[PDB]
């Protein structure tokens, strides 16, 4: 719903790992969808879907080359600004190999269907930037044996300590607003002066694309954090992992993160009152992801060793725009 | 359309049940509109169905038909949403359905009867948690049992002794029942407690063998005596409401479904045919006597269908 | 004197029921408002394209009617915590529809049972309700003084009923409805609606209950016993119980079958109109500050 | 977004001039439709567009009745409340002259095209429910020759002077929300005491069915009100018009009410500060209707005989939602 600065895929575009790794990823599965023999007479479709200022576009076209294998691209960009970014590298540099297309992936009648669709559309906590919903709404031009890049991704969630952060939220009160609200969002943050209580783990996992008969994003999940010190919980980590293809993977998950991989920081979930944790317990937290026709949104609650208020009831602190 | 019949069926089709002579006993509810009742209906045509025009006989209850049952060639034995077990007699000439007792022992809605193998005693279970065994002709409750935890889903009386029945529940409990003891039931089941218990079906031979169907689509066959569970299969895609097993002598197993399907399985639980005739909730079975390849399912939709089964 | 309604789960005419109930005595009528068995489906065809209508039509009363003698009740099929992900989303969605008719409807108040431990998405969806446009109507949520699990009779030879001491056990319920309140962060709309059995559990138990929003109190007719002249009466202890209650000023709900048969359902109600009459008349302190329990105010300052 | 309550329906229900102007107007239109000798041939398709709980039908099949011709009746109700209502009016007394449909007007794929579309769909101010929004995602199954009823619809603004509700308003500050947001959105009121400052004007319009090549219902209209009193200026006063169809119409206009229908009050656009105006001057006011693909919303200023603050930037204070 808003649009990213100039700036602001400057600063990403500088990650070694992400694309080098997104490169590697076409360049395999275009060798498992073109036969040797095949070599110049099949020419894929690639569709990067959120080309931003195209660093995905030269990604695949390097990965092309690299597989001696042809591909047909298109460039599809809903900011009209980083849309003007990719058709001046496409007059200048690419040619007409690549189609810049100046729409919402979810709008766009495309000419012909993809082998294959790459997207970058991840937030910190997977599909927190609703990468669901936008692949959703483009697979119906993926050809039946298409390919997602990313298939899949998986996001985790871990308690922690920390009086620091907690403090940090609670200065968020703004005027005008519930006196509340600071603590019913979750925020991209590098977790510095922080305990973690217990391991990661799973809570909502996608594919791409979604074979269901019915697709349905919403979630409800339930973990159980053993939890050995004693301790006070003021909040919940997210860190997430995706196979972008087979055993090619991006990670923020600390246990298997990425090394060198700074695009993105971990996301806390805070709540509103500390709860005291003992030795032994058990806490339980709830996680649901909720839709609208119009927005997306996170609502958590704490069931054990205590109750906390359910967070973000309705998405009357917090949503994402559709 | 006879004397006493109403002019119009209630759309819910609850219970569908053969006679031995080869006539179809439906009962039916008004689940909607602004009259929230129940009728009776007898079918000496079995294809006739559900037409009230084409009925040998039909009644009014007050309340709707929760669950049905012969009482040997002439009773109706009927679990209401009143909270009470009524008995129904037909007619000598059996062309009027007419009320014998009507019973308000339960605090809710009655959701499940059973005979027992003599005919003279049956079991109910409600959503009140209870479970009681009935004195027919005496009309009265002998004994009520409160041995569940949340209401009780299905009550089924043993093939051939009077004091044993099995019963299940929303507590996921399946209670094997023996009154000749003086703590009458008894917890059964597979090792791991698994999805809530929704229908059970004795096997009309091996007295000792039971399925019972789970609120997640499995059909699983129980032995009493080795006291674990032998096979199960994925049979449907939501719960399974009903299992009849037919007349045959090696006898087939249907099961029926709110995924709005039949399915008829062997012995092993393996399938044999499958129907979608219905397009809404499929709520009965029964084989017919006179041709034992024929059998008739009902629904919410109204329908009235007779398979033949392989 | 008592305000007091009857519990029904089946209804077979609305018109003819409310007549029957009134007639009776009663001030109001808790009922479904679908079939309790008509179990809903919201995603998978073809039962999800069942033609309606879904229920009986609002024209069947008068808007006051609806406002002022009508407590709408739960489908009890509806399980937004079944470990069943099929039924975990129907129910959610049938929640959210007898939900949205009972405020349709503008039904005073609404029953939800807290009949096991983990309501959270019960919780979920209420709460989600409850910030759908604001409105004044209260949710009733039906809470046992003894979990139906520690009710039931001794009688299964291989899961004997525990006969030893459990001070945390026996509250196990009020901490059902703590955890429920707490989850929906207390809202004005959440109360008690307090099922009471044959047999009170310990004191100490009643003692949790002290000071949480009752509004109403469930009295089964299986609770009440018979006197010489053959009326319904109560036990001394439940007579304690209904005097501590009529102070709290809930209001009292009759379920179940009337079990006195040679009575009228009018007799249960009866005997708590003669129990309130036969209280102590309020002292002069109690006739002062009637108007003003738990009402907040400022300290006065005269300086 | 919201669903209209029971008792809501109840009290409008109850309007005379309301449904015996729309009887007749459907009564003249299928007279100009269907000539006598096709009286029993010529059967039309009729569709109420947002039904509640089915006055309208009632009037649809009173005016065929009237007419002495023959129709086939749809019955469009998102409120699935009210079409609990509407399903039992279509078993109990209606029978299958009347198809009853379940969804949103713009959503329903229709099974064929329709004669004439009715629709109650109007505001204080016209256009402020989105009869515009709703009926063009509908018009798609109006034949080409095809009766909207209504057919068009006017707002009106006149400014006014009231201490009174300038008052009312500004004691509508609430918490947690902008100060003087109060100011920022119109009220439904039955204005009483208060003084007219200058004759109302027509502001918006719309036509049924739109042959727009590109549909637009943006606004944006400049009203200058020659004012002969002093007074301080504190608001606008809105009404609207509606032809039905030719001749018959509604009016809540005070020059033009149609007598005895009670079912719309004005409707009330604040200003933040009062302004003074003097003998002889004229005020200048400034109204847009705005929208995204999620709501719509009403920004309007002042800008003589002295400016104001622009009011309701963006909806900041007040949208309605699509
Ligand atoms: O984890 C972070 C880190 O946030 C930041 C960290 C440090 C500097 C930032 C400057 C501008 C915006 N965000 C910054 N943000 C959320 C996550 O969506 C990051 N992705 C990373 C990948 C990417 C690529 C192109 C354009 C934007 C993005 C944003
Ligand atoms: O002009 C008013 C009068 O508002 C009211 C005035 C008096 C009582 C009301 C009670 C409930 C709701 N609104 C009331 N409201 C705005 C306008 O949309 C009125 N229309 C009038 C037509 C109509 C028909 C059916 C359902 C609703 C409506 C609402
Ligand atoms: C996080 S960025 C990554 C940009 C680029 N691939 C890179 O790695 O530098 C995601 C991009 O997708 C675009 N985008 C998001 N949703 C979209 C949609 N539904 N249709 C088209 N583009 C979209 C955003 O505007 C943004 O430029
Ligand atoms: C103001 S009411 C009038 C109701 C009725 N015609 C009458 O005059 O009593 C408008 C009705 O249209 C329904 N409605 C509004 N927008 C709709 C849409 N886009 N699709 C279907 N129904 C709609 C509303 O729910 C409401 O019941």
């Amino acid at each position: 719903m808003d649009n990213l600065e100039s700036q602001t895929y400057e600063v990403f575009e500088k990650d070694p790992i992400k694309y080098s790794q997104y490169q590697q990823a076409i360049y395999k599965c275009l060798l498992d969808r073109v036969p040797e023999e095949e070599k110049d007479t099949n020419v894929q479709v690639l569709m990067v879907l959120g080309a931003g200022r195209g660093p995905l576009v030269n990604a695949s076209l390097r990965a092309a080359k690299q597989a001696d294998r042809r591909i047909k691209l298109y460039a599809v960009e809903k900011n009209p600004n980083a849309v003007v970014t990719l058709e001046n590298w496409q007059f200048e540099e690419w040619g007409s190999q690549v189609t810049v297309v100046s729409s919402d992936m979810r709008e766009w009648v495309a000419p012909e269907k993809a082998d294959i669709i790459v997207s970058e559309l991840l937030g910190s906590f997977a599909d927190n930037e609703l990468s669901p919903e936008c692949l959703d709404g483009a697979q119906h031009f993926l050809k039946d044996d298409g390919v997602s890049i990313p298939g899949e991704y998986t996001s985790f969630l871990a308690p922690i300590s920390s009086s620091k952060l907690y403090n940090e939220v609670r200065a968020c009160r703004e005027k005008d607003r519930d006196p509340e609200a600071q603590f019913e969002m979750p925020y991209v943050v590098r977790l510095h002066n922080f305990h973690q209580l217990s391991a990661p783990q799973p809570c909502f996992t996608f594919s791409h694309p979604n074979r269901d008969p019915m697709i349905d994003n919403n979630r409800y999940c339930t973990l159980e954090f053993p939890v050995e010190v004693n301790t006070v919980l003021h909040g919940f980590a997210g860190y997430f992992e995706t196979v972008l293809y087979q055993d090619i993977t991006l990670s923020i998950r600390p246990e298997t993160h990425s090394p060198g991989m700074f695009s993105w920081f971990p996301i806390l979930f805070p709540i509103k009152q500390p709860i005291t944790v003992r030795e032994g317990q058990t806490i339980c937290v709830r996680f649901w992801r909720c839709s609208n026709s119009k927005k997306v949104w996170y609502e958590w609650a704490v069931t054990a060793p205590v109750c906390s208020a359910i967070h973000n009831p309705t998405g009357r602190s917090y949503t994402i725009g559709l | 359309l006879p004397p006493n019949a109403p002019a119009c069926m209630e759309r819910q089709l609850e219970a569908a049940r053969y006679r031995s002579d080869g006539a179809l006993l439906l009962g039916a509810s008004s689940l909607s509109g602004r009259c929230w009742a129940g009728s009776l209906w007898l079918f000496k045509d079995p294809c006739a169905a559900p037409n009230e025009g084409f009925c040998s006989a039909g009644v009014q209850t007050e309340a709707g038909v929760a669950d049905l049952t012969w009482v040997g060639e002439r009773g109706i034995l009927v679990a209401s949403d009143s909270g009470a077990v009524e008995l129904w007699e037909l007619d000598e000439n059996e062309t009027l359905i007419v009320s014998k007792f009507c019973k308000y022992e339960h605090d809710d809605i009655v959701s499940t009867v059973s005979v027992l193998s003599s005919g003279t005693q049956a079991v109910s279970g409600s959503k009140d948690i209870c479970i009681k065994v009935w004195d027919l002709a005496q009309q009265v409750v002998l004994s009520s049992y409160r041995a569940h935890a949340a209401q009780v889903t299905c009550v089924a009386a043993s093939p051939h002794k009077d004091s044993v029945f099995l019963s299940c529940s929303e507590d996921n409990r399946i209670l094997l029942w023996d009154t000749r003891c003086p703590k009458p039931a008894s917890q059964i089941g597979c090792s791991a407690p698994g999805y809530l218990p929704t229908s059970l079906a004795w096997h009309p031979q091996q007295s000792e063998v039971f399925v019972f169907g789970d609120e997640n689509g499995t059909v699983s066959l129980v032995d009493t005596k080795s006291t674990s569970c032998v096979l199960s299969s994925a049979v449907h895609s939501q719960c399974v409401t009903g299992l009849v097993f037919s007349p045959h002598s090696v006898p087939f197993l249907a099961s029926l479904s709110e995924d709005c399907s039949l399915a008829v399985l062997d012995s092993s639980l393996s399938e044999l045919f499958r129907s979608q005739a219905h397009r809404d909730f499929v709520r009965d079975a029964t084989w017919s006597p006179l041709n034992h390849s024929l059998l008739t399912t009902v629904g919410w939709d109204h329908q009235v269908v007779h398979h033949v089964v392989p | 004197r008592v305000s007091s309604g009857r519990d029904l789960n089946c209804v077979p005419e609305i018109a003819d029921t409310l007549g029957a109930v009134a007639k009776q005595g009663f001030d109001f009528l808790c009922m479904p408002v679908f079939h309790p068995r008509f179990k809903r489906e919201f995603i998978q065809e073809p039962a999800k394209n069942r033609p309606g209508p879904q229920t009986r039509s609002d024209l069947l009363l008068s808007g006051r009617d609806w406002n002022t003698l009508i407590v709408g009740k739960l489908s009890p099929w509806i399980r937004p915590d079944s470990k069943v992900e099929k039924i975990r989303r129907n129910s959610e969605a049938a929640m959210l529809q007898e939900l949205n008719f009972g405020a349709y409807l503008g039904l005073p108040a609404f029953l939800l049972p807290l009949n096991q431990e983990d309501n959270t998405n019960l919780a979920r969806v209420l709460t989600n309700h409850i910030h759908t446009g604001h409105h004044s109507s209260m949710f009733w949520m039906r809470v046992p003084l003894v979990a139906p699990e520690d009710l039931r009779d001794d009688i299964i030879e291989n899961a004997p009923t525990t006969h030893t001491e459990e001070y945390s056990g026996e509250e196990k319920t009020w901490m059902w409805w703590h955890n429920f309140r707490t989850l929906c962060d207390y809202s004005k709309r959440i109360a008690v609606a307090l099922e009471i059995g044959a047999d009170l559990p310990s004191n100490h138990v009643i003692d949790r209950w002290l000071g949480e929003p009752i509004k109403a109190a469930i009295l089964p007719t299986s609770i009440f016993l018979t006197n010489k002249k053959g009326f319904p009466v109560l036990s001394k202890m439940h007579q304690r119980l209904i005097f501590r209650l009529l102070k709290l000023e809930v209001q009292f709900i009759i379920t179940g079958t009337n079990h006195h048969s040679e009575k009228e359902f009018c007799s249960y109600l009866q005997y708590l109109e003669y129990l309130s009459q036969n209280r102590p008349p309020p002292n002069a302190y109690e006739l002062f500050a009637k108007g003003y329990e738990d009402y907040l105010q400022s300290p006065l300052q005269p300086l």
